[PDB]
């Protein structure tokens, strides 16, 4: 209903952010490992970190759509929803950040060799946005299954 | 993709340049051109072609060296001076952009005569959107940085000029000729990559767009030569803008301009590129001309495009250069040289 | 001007030549190539009858 | 329905993934071959990745058509129509990701093929934003039915 | 009905793309030739592969109309409707990856006469993307015809 | 009613078509005559083979106009609408594709007058599309058509 | 009404198709005559090439004009509204294609007078498009009172 | 009803085409003019065929008003919105004709004096369309009231 | 109802094309004035002249607003709406006009002096917009007060 | 009710009004006063000329506060909506001008001490739409002020 729109939200922004995110790095990536190949290594951690996004994404998705009733109301439908859009969203933007925070950090990762650690530390920050979602998320849901209720 | 918008100012602006190139030097006049030592001879040859008639309007018993930059001078306040108040529009402004762009490299080489003390009047050919007769002399004269950035203003568009004499201010381009020119260089592709955003997404841009990523490593590659056997400075910019970083690399750049002839990293980037690892510093001449002589050419067939009037400034440029270099040597009754295979290129 | 040196080449020119003798009103001057060439240093067409012009 | 509209989001937002990705990944391999002669297999195979997309977005397609109403409601035809969505915009995503870094990956082909492998194993990453997605739809589609009728 | 417009969709949108492909190959066609002329009959066999997805399209239309009757169900209309979408757009998208590519490859072609071949191979992957979109309409046409029920 | 509207679209869209085709291929017509004063007869052909367009569209425009009813029905009334689409968009991508190429092909014939045939044959490729949609149409009016009074 | 508004169409839209044409044309022709005097004659043509589209559609204006009024049949309406837009968008892209070659045509006069022949023989061509529209919409004229309306 | 929207409309697109005219113009009159100072009657020449289209539609806009009452029929309504349109359309297009050909024609005078009435025949071409306008519009006035039937 | 918008129309129109011109003109005179400075008497003059249609424009709403009634009339209404569009929008196309010219004329008055006075009638030609705005205005308006009555 | 709608557009269009008449005179007085600090004084004076206005629009809100009451009725309502639209529109328009000619006079005042009151005589044509504004706002305003009808 209005929890099948929620569930499309959930795993296609989040996979519209992560998309985004890997493109960029990649660019980045893929010329300073044919110069360096000991840089291969290090290249690896930007571009998964925005892929584990969207398996938080696919879970919430899964609830809402098990949680469908039959000819639910308005006012359920928006519960539901809500639930759905929340993971979507905040997964897009945290794809956002992973990805240029990721490519100015293969330029970091290429004349440091030392400071990988501090260029992960970076984009752990964009992480915790996607927690905030995961989380109300998942209060939404539970609650979100009422089956006719206006 | 192109010609799905519709434009008045356009309408003139691609007539016009065509109407130049319709009048231009053929393959059979340059080879008539070579051929003469009679200072009289030349004169009458080139009269049929579109700069024939500046010959023809005073002539005298005596070609000079004088004489020879004034016809050619003449011939660029018609093609680029004029069509600019028989303009207006996004058209206009693409006229004014590109010759702001040879403006960069051509005051700061006047700011730079000056203090060698160079005549406004000794300053050559070479395209604006005001010749000698009104901004070049105001900016010529004036030695002080602040006087240079009002001079910009009173124009319109705003030139990049007004960024590039503040950063030379700070000493970000340093003292010297070299450094100077050749951060200005990457400051003039810097402009023309931007003037192409602006102006892509109605008319779309084809056989400009590969020429505009074969202009930008051929240009690196020019002042990489240029810094070759003399001295090149590695945090400085002389490694120039290159369209992608893995067609070629700022390092790769920098070595090759470095004393020690290590011409071996330019061959093995050219694998259908005219230029190679040579040290013959002519033939690689003859070749970087040919090269850019190319994809000028389809687009003169090629209309109702604002692709098509990019490659034709940067063509008369190379048109300029070629006219005044055979003239030349016919005046001083010598035979083309490196000059002849660039004739018919 | 114009209208008198083309009453005159047209009665004098004859003595010329038969071909030498075209129709001209107005001092034509050629001076493109040496496939057109028009002066007393070199010309391939001139006056048929000797006729100089003087204008102050 | 809104059914109808399913299958046709589907096959209509996978395309343009899968588009994208041969256009762009395409430019850089034509360049490519003039550099060098001898890397057309490696280069070629980026390609047939974004290929494997747009046949996911045919199984969701095909269940939609079968899974019909008599009649339908209102609701009925979201359950559908969302799961088109959800295949549909997955596969864009995952098929633009495929076309940049298969581009950037061509340049780094030609500097060096040997790491050309560690290239294809960034270009599998974008897949599972497709995956997770088609998932998801099946499930939808299931739903659709049970309950005879939504 | 709105089946009819299902026919009117195909057809237009389809064209559309085969009009795209052919625009953009004919650019990069006319610049090749000039340079070297000889490359003409390689040139000549990309433009002619985006004629091909037009082709399918008019088989629908034919299909269909006769099928349509003066009068139909509503619901039979709105199956008919999306199955013409499905084709129609994806048509669309098929049409602008095929004239990218095709422009790219003849500009390979003039450089160097060697892997203009693997250029080609790349054009017949977008050929996939019309087909299995195709397939799926068909099915939706002849089972929605019934007056009510799919 | 809805009449009105395919008897336009049909007149319209395939006329604009033909615009776009003629003008563009114009304009490259008239820069090699001065360039080359000598292939008048040559560049002459591409710029004249659009507006055939019109004499089809000509024939389905004034079979609606006699048929364009007092009162019209809907079901039969969106027959008759999605009838001129077919005609007319399709027009207009015969014309869109004839025109870029059209331009593009008097740089084949200026530079070289051998392959003069092998720039008509581009245009060829996209008339088809025209004619497909003509088809199409042709079979929804007569359908559709029941003279005034739908 | 829908008569009313029929009227208005031709009009409009055709003058300013017109007023393009002529103005276009007239920036190329002021540019060539100080640069040639001798050839004023030639390129004069172009620019009264376009003052005729306005001249037909402004036959049909008329016409509707007559048979106007909301006190008579809805047929006699929409009669006047296809009849508008007919000749009203033929001739507002007719305009497009004169003013666009047009311009491009002063320039063939100026290094060529004898293939300024070319140039009419294009402009001719794009001439078919007023043509197309005013048939069409001169019977829809006589369709909605008899006899070219009395 | 709409016979005020008619009065309405003619003033606001009107003065519109002829603002932008009289500025075109103008921009390029006081530019060219430091050249020669004795080009004053040949610059104003230009600016005067502008400025009566204005005063035309203003004729027609008063007539309209007088005839507007506190309330009358749809039918009087709908014919004065038409007399409306056509003064409206005249003003529009003959303004915006007439600035792009005088800008350009400033550099004719300037160049050469003698040729300043080919000039002046570019202008009285542009004259045309307001003319159209005006006497349409006078037409479809008188007609408009006689009043009654919905 | 329509009396607030019918002082809209005229009181914001008016006023944005009175500041463009103002706003305009004053970029010239303030440019010029480095090189020239005793010229500034005379360009003043024209730069007053578009804010006195703004007064007129106005007195024109004021008008409307006490003149509304509760009891509505649709026809009563359109005369109130439609009076202030036409000072409104005449009033915008003045300004644009005035402030175009005017900034061109600053050059021309900054070399010819003497001659100022030809730049100010080109730029004055535009002021009878506003005239045959007010005019229009001014009798719609008379008839429109009445309360919005039936 | 409506009259709270009102007494935004005045303080707010006003407010937007003022403010970008502070901001684009402040960044040139900003530049002017490094080169030149004695003309700090007079430079002042365009900026402040901007600010005049502002202050005439939130006497007009003060004034409209009081005079809701609580609630209005429909009459009352609209006469206080299009009464607060005078001063924040015209004093929108007001505000924008004045930015414009006083920030290039700075350029002025910087070369040419002596002429700072010709570039505030410019300043203050534009003023005269805002002090009317204000007059015919507040006029309406005090008519108004009975509420639940007037």
């Amino acid at each position: 209903f209005f929890g099948a729109i929620g569930c499309a939200s959930a795993i296609i922004f989040t996979s519209l952010g992560a998309a985004y995110g890997t493109a960029k790095s990649g660019v980045g990536i893929c010329a300073t490992c044919v110069l360096r190949p000991d840089l291969l290594f290090k290249n690896i951690v930007p571009v998964i970190m925005a892929g584990i996004i969207a398996i938080y994404g696919l879970v919430v998705s899964v609830l809402v759509c098990y949680s469908l009733g039959q000819k639910q109301a308005l006012y359920t439908g928006f519960i539901q929803l809500g639930a759905g859009l929340s993971v979507g969203l905040s997964g897009l933007a945290a794809g956002f950040a992973i990805g240029i925070v990721g490519d100015a950090g293969v330029r970091g990762s290429s004349q440091q060799p030392r400071l990988f650690v501090g260029m992960i530390l970076i984009l752990i920050f964009a992480e915790v946005l996607g927690l905030y979602g995961l989380i109300v998320a998942l209060l939404l849901n539970s609650r979100a299954t009422q089956d006719v209720v206006c | 993709m192109e010609g799905v918008y519709f434009n008045i100012d356009n309408g003139f602006i691609e007539g016009v340049v065509r109407g130049y190139r319709n009048g231009l030097l053929s393959n059979n006049q340059y080879i008539n051109l070579t051929q003469c030592d009679t200072l009289e001879d030349l004169k009458l040859q080139l009269s049929s072609t579109d700069y024939g008639n500046f010959l023809s309007s005073v002539s005298s018993e005596s070609l000079t060296t004088s004489l020879i930059q004034e016809y050619a001078s003449s011939k660029l306040y018609h093609e680029f001076n004029y069509i600019r108040d028989q303009s207006s529009g996004s058209t206009r402004k693409f006229m004014d952009y590109i010759t702001y762009g040879y403006m960069i490299d051509n005051v700061a080489l006047m700011i730079t005569g000056t203090i060698h003390d160079r005549d406004k009047g000794e300053i050559l050919q070479r395209c604006h959107p005001l010749g000698w007769f009104d901004t070049l002399p105001t900016l010529s004269v004036a030695t002080d940085l602040e006087s240079l950035y009002e001079t910009v203003l009173v124009d319109t568009p705003l030139a990049p000029y007004f960024k590039n004499c503040f950063d030379t201010a700070e000493e970000l381009d340093d003292m010297n000729i070299e450094i100077i020119r050749n951060k200005l260089y990457k400051a003039y592709l810097e402009d023309f990559y931007n003037f192409v955003t602006e102006e892509i997404p109605e008319p779309a841009k084809e056989c400009m767009q590969t020429l505009l990523g074969f202009e930008a490593d051929r240009r690196s590659i020019n002042i990489a030569l240029n810094s070759l056997q003399s001295s090149d400075i590695d945090p400085d910019l002389k490694s120039d803008l290159l369209p992608n970083i893995g067609k070629l690399y700022p390092l790769a750049t920098f070595h090759l301009a470095q004393a020690q002839d290590f011409e071996g990293v330019r061959a093995a980037l050219a694998n259908v590129y005219e230029y190679r690892g040579f040290l013959e510093t002519g033939n690689l001449e003859d070749h970087f001309y040919q090269l850019e002589m190319e994809l000028c050419r389809d687009a003169f067939t090629q209309q109702f495009a604002i692709s098509t009037v990019w490659a034709w400034m940067k063509s008369k440029e190379q048109e300029v250069r070629n006219i005044t270099w055979i003239a030349e040597c016919i005046a001083q009754n010598q035979r083309e040289r490196i000059n002849n295979y660039i004739s018919v290129y | 001007l114009s209208k008198c040196k083309s009453e005159l080449i047209d009665a004098f020119g004859f003595l010329g030549g038969n071909a030498f003798m075209k129709d001209k009103k107005g001092k034509i001057n050629k001076q493109d190539t040496s496939l057109h060439q028009y002066a007393s240093l070199v010309d391939t067409e001139y006056e048929p009858f000797v006729m100089y012009i003087i204008n102050l």
